């Protein structure tokens, strides 16, 4: 598994990978890891897809509920908060996940958590078994002066380089944009593949 | 709650009482779609507002309004809007709207049979879109439950059906069902008063919920 | 609930009150089969008929029809419902109808005893076909089960079943069978009015339940 | 329940004349043997009768008739079914009927102390083989508890019993002790009245509990 | 159950009055030994008087006999037993029959104390033979505990005693107290009324308990 | 707390009585920040006025005032604490003020539904900034929720509103809308009494709640 | 062990060994494993001892209690499903069993059921140590068009077999024959020693 | 085990194999694995039989009901979501079960449920031992624009290659096909002997 | 520790060994092992003397409240099922005994009862350590058509044998006779010690 997140001036960029492994092989070629739970909010998975697609259901049920009843989207850093508390709380029957949460608010955040309820914020970050590579190509590349485009192109280069050492890691790549302008936008496969042959991928 | 000589239960009826004193409000469906209005009754001057509102959502897809005693409506408001979540988590969306609201009726159908407990005394009309299409139900203190084309609720209840029952119309575009709704409510007001901009949401096939701006009433008022 | 000198439950009684109150239907056994009507009574034109059925299947080889109060007539169908799925993960298959009728009965008879709720508003009739026949039962307010070639209940209970314990005839066709049951309805109308197309379901032996469309109806009517 | 100033408990007096409203049974010890019969009071058509026994059976060597409440009496007779295979699995096999009995009369008891309850408006009676030989027991709302040579319960009680009194015999050959019990039905009967093929069950030391059929019954009747 | 202005609590004055309304039996302390007595009422001859017994055993050397409601009685002998077995399994023997009285007698007390019950209609005499000697015991609705030479409950209870009193003699023969057990209780009977064979049982110290045969009785009759 | 004939509930109704009651206080926006003002009733000399507070802050950045029973009004205040500290642990801050309300108000809501227990006789007053901006709520012992630009509670309620009505004007310096307040309270006094030193306390948007100190106080009185 | 379980035309045929083992010894010669259940329902056990007489005393209990409130036998399959269900739910907590149950509605049935609740229907079944014996026998020999004799006189050969190769295997055998028409027949020692004999076993 | 289901324009095509292994060996040659659970809805089981069972029974129950109170058929990824929900929360103590769910509702979906609850859907998917086997031989003969005839021979051989390599495979193939116009038809063995014999197989 | 019981035409014989172990060494020569529970039953205890000591108290007090319940004697076989509930009910936290009960209804039986709740009837029986060795007499020397004179001289000679190789049996042998006629006997050890020396023993 790959997961990417990183944060620009005024906008959130977080990509995925696909590939789904059941019983020790490449059971699916086409699986998600890229969930928008919010309007502004987007989340990535990584670990143990049932407890995994769980979460993400409780996630979306949870914040839904709090919009209605405050009129309010729910801020990032508390976003990450609940799922701090609702993985704590089980930690000796824990989730067997990694998460990333990212989103606006009047500023774009990235959370990273833990199966242990551990979060912490930071400008950019990755999991599952090819982050090693994601953040060996980000650390090199990323550069906070970046724009929206450059940020993409970086997203791929970086989920490319797992897909070449990480044989956990492979599929299509998921790139998802989100600014306060257009909220979460799921970029069509159509603009990812041409990308990644301008990049000489 | 126990059964009269007549196989009556004046509890149950007592709370209808306590729920033709609330607010008028009405529903119809038109072409591929559903509108709410509320009659907002604007009092004093030091209430705020733009903090009140008589449309709830329970979800993006579903809207209902209340009539009858304030504190018991938001309990039942607040009801629906978990058991609606508890349902997506279980099957992964909302399919039919009729099983939400039975869910909210069978809650209020319990406070009628055991003891210990009063029926609450509210009217709720839920309206949305789902798997089947645009639907539109009541839900009185009893428990009891009806689909309707169109319908209403409040203390002008019985003005506003009977001024529908002859005006009323299928598959109207979404400005006549508003115009014939505005037309509907004035006609239940005391003589001498007037409508003050009602409270109107609305919703259509494959949309989302939405709710009207003041300007927008106002030019159907 | 609490026995008189004569020996009598008064809020049992009281219940049955209610029951009288309800609309009408009926059932009857055929060659083969089981029939059930109901009086769909029509009011207004802002109601969504097609959403509006009398006849609730519990499974795909039962059906019933109630009378009396709404809302506690949803909730004992939906725990005929629920009964009928424990037995069949149980045992695999649902064998006696007898048996699930009984369960229902005796949620109700609970209520006749136990202090601090009311007893249920509620007859019922149950149809359906099982390992032994066709088969149809009655249950009241009290918890009381018979079994009947023909019966009814509601308000034209006492007219419908007089007019059958003088027509009704065994092992007819279902066209003969329907046809008597339309005749019977139309026995309890009061003087003046007419009957509207009733729900009609039937089931025959080997079949699953049949709901007859609106155009089949008025064919009998 | 609670006691009056005369020391008696009324909601039981008043459940006793439930029970006399009941229809009428009897039972008879016989030569090796106990019988029952039930005056199944015949009404309508429309009843499929076929279906309506009022002898039960607790297992293979044990039956029971009731009479007063019916609803009450179908969850009575549940329990001692229930009661009786729990004996059956503790230790292997009913030993003594007596036992059995007791178990249904405490649970009646019960209902005569605790508040919140009313009592059960029926009366039983209980007869089968165990490892003493051919039992035949009387139980009343109350709790209590007798052992007969020959009894009778319901309206016809008083009637039937005046007429064993004076005409039982001990040891009687199967086909005289239910020829006697015939008689002693119709005795019981309103002027002008007959009485219809009643449900009879009998069972003799080292059998099953056998039920008579149709054509037999008429043979006695 | 609360406290009248007299500081008298009236459901258990009323649940005395119950008892004085059972049958009569005694009881007497004699030369190494105890005795009861039960006049067993003879009804009817349709009922399997072979079956009645009046003097229950709670173990092999501890008797009870009760009189009251029927249904009640049944239900403390019941405890009794299961108590007194449950002291032989934690401490090996019965050693002090009063413990068991007491437990029988707290069982009723809390029945007065505690609403939504009403008291045991019943009075109670145990007997038997521990490790300090024959004993004899009441025990009324109150929950009051009272170790007598001798004594007597039921409606013949005062014209008993009052006999008892005066011809009472310590350290009899058994066969000397049998003899004036018998005479206490034809001296309670109504006038042109006898004295039918009573229920008799004894225990000597050293033996288990002895219940009398019948031509073992009439020979004292 | 049941219904009444006219649909209304008594217990509530005299819950509101005990209310009317109280002392007077009242709550105001004004530009950029929300007022409470309290007319802390002088009495004796032997009371510790220091240690008498009548605003009390939920948290740093939420207040309130009470009026009604004063023993109730405490335990609803500590509720009020505990709850918006559960919604810090959970979401790490507290969002929208109006939640916090709505948790109170349902606590008290239930008091008026379920039987066993008396509603609460106070009326509150929640006031604070939050994610949204200044915001000022009321809320009664029905359970009922409305937010105000200016309101007030207790004896002195219905004068104080009636001037504000008239008077209040929106976005005021912090210092107008003080004066005003003291005005208002000043206009509900008895003929011939006059106001003591109030308690006053106020927040603005990005600071804390600040309470006024005796002298500044004095200096608007 | 060896329980044995056949069906023929209108008929089932059921078998087993009479040896029981307790402290690693033959403590007994003559136990009971071929029990009547219903009227024509019939069950062997295999296992534990303790668990298979709790079992087959609550299903007696089951089917009776059934029988009276429905006013008919339950169906063979229906009493393999009440198996199923009160095994699997203690499937962690398990009863250490093999059961085969086998009787007549309007055909033959005989059902394997295992310790984990899994039932599955066959023609034919054998339980218990010297089951894979009885196969043996029975994949060469039996035939589906086979006579209720002729049913007989194979039983008793298979299970003849296993006892001459199961040191777990022993004691007479037990035959239970049912039919509709005559419905669960416990053959007698008499007839079973005679065939024996005439099979020179 | 081996069980197969694809998806084709139109229709979801499912497969079986019968052979059922108890006390490890081949107890049962002709067991079930394909299940009818609602109108448009198939499934098909493979892991521990007593599990599946339970499974099986509990979700026939859980959409007949839902058909009922909704008057209308439960949407095939609302009954993938179910058995997600159902598997997760006992997690810890799991059903040792491996599951396919297909059928149509405005498209065929075929969905592969694990034991932790992981719910993915696919184009086609394989479960059991064998179904490395299958995947090899639809990996390379399976095309999109497949007639259903097409569809059911390449099911065939499919199984037929498991069964050849996978020990734990054997026994008759089951086939059904689910299609809008006839619902869930399961196909005569009569058809399924004729295809096999055509195919060289 | 060695346990005999053995039926006869119309006689019950029941005998046991004294000695008991506690912390590895003959602490007690005069221990007790055979009771009786009933008019006509009685019970001889193996195991650990704890669980052994509670479970006589138990069935005293069971089989006492029976008999004044319904006014007999319960069944032998009743009195066996009993304990086969009793144990088994806590098989997964265990009593650690063997047990055998006999007695005497319509006729004599013994059955034996392991820790699981297993009870199988039988003609004779021994339990505890030594039992190996009395059934290497029993089933050389027990006849049916034996005198309970003949009866009881065998059980001595048994227990005899097994205090002669089981180093955990030891001390005076109890006996008891259970006939109709005089009910539960418990021989004087002047009548044992006389046949024992008549016996060469």
């Amino acid at each position: 598994t790959t997961t990417v997140g990183i944060t620009l001036k005024d906008a959130v960029i977080m990509a995925t990978e696909r590939r789904v492994t059941m019983e020790n092989f490449i059971m699916h070629k086409n699986g998600k890891k890229l969930f928008q739970i919010d309007t502004y909010t987007g989340m990535t998975i990584a670990g143990l897809v049932g407890d995994a697609q769980v979460l993400v259901r409780y996630m979306k049920a949870e914040l839904e509920l709090y919009r209605l009843q405050r009129r309010v989207n729910m801020p990032i850093e508390a976003v990450a908060t609940l799922l701090s508390n609702m993985l704590n709380q089980v930690k000796y029957m824990p989730y067997m996940v990694q998460l990333l949460v990212g989103g606006i608010d009047t500023a774009p955040h990235v959370f990273s958590i833990d199966a242990a309820g551990g979060s912490v914020e930071d400008i950019y970050a990755s999991t599952g078994s090819g982050s090693p590579f994601v953040y060996g190509v980000l650390e090199s590349q990323y550069s906070e002066k970046m724009t929206v485009d450059e940020g993409v192109d970086l997203v791929i280069r970086a989920i490319s380089a797992a897909k070449q050492r990480d044989s956990a890691s492979g599929g299509m790549i998921d790139v998802a944009v989100i600014t306060r302008k257009d909220g979460y936008v799921q970029l069509p496969t159509d603009q990812i593949e041409s990308r990644i042959r301008k990049l000489g991928l | 709650t126990v059964f009269s000589p007549d196989g009556r239960l004046f509890q149950v009826e007592y709370a209808r009482e306590a729920v033709k004193k609330g607010s008028t409000a009405l529903g119809m469906k038109f072409a591929n779609g559903v509108l709410l209005i509320s009659d907002k009754k604007v009092r004093s001057r030091l209430i705020e507002q733009n903090s009140i509102e008589k449309i709830q959502l329970i979800d993006d897809y579903v809207a209902a309004v209340t009539s009858g005693l304030v504190a018991d409506a938001r309990v039942l408001v607040d009801f629906a809007r978990i058991s609606a979540q508890q349902e997506k988590v279980t099957y992964g969306s909302l399919v039919n709207i009729e099983n939400l609201v039975k869910r909210v009726a069978d809650q209020m159908q319990q406070y009628t049979q055991y003891g210990g407990v009063r029926p609450y005394g509210v009217s709720l009309i839920f309206a949305g879109i789902d798997q089947i299409g645009p639907r539109l139900f009541d839900c009185d203190p009893a428990g009891t439950i009806n689909e309707y084309k169109a319908t209403a609720i409040g203390s002008g209840k019985d003005a506003v059906v009977s001024f529908l029952e002859r005006e009323y119309k299928e598959n109207l575009p979404e400005k006549e069902a508003v115009t014939l709704g505005i037309k509907a409510l004035k006609s239940s007001l005391e003589e001498g008063e007037e409508l003050k901009a009602p409270e109107i949401a609305s919703i259509t096939v494959g949309n989302k919920y939405r709710i009207y701006d003041q300007e927008e009433v106002k030019k159907f008022l």
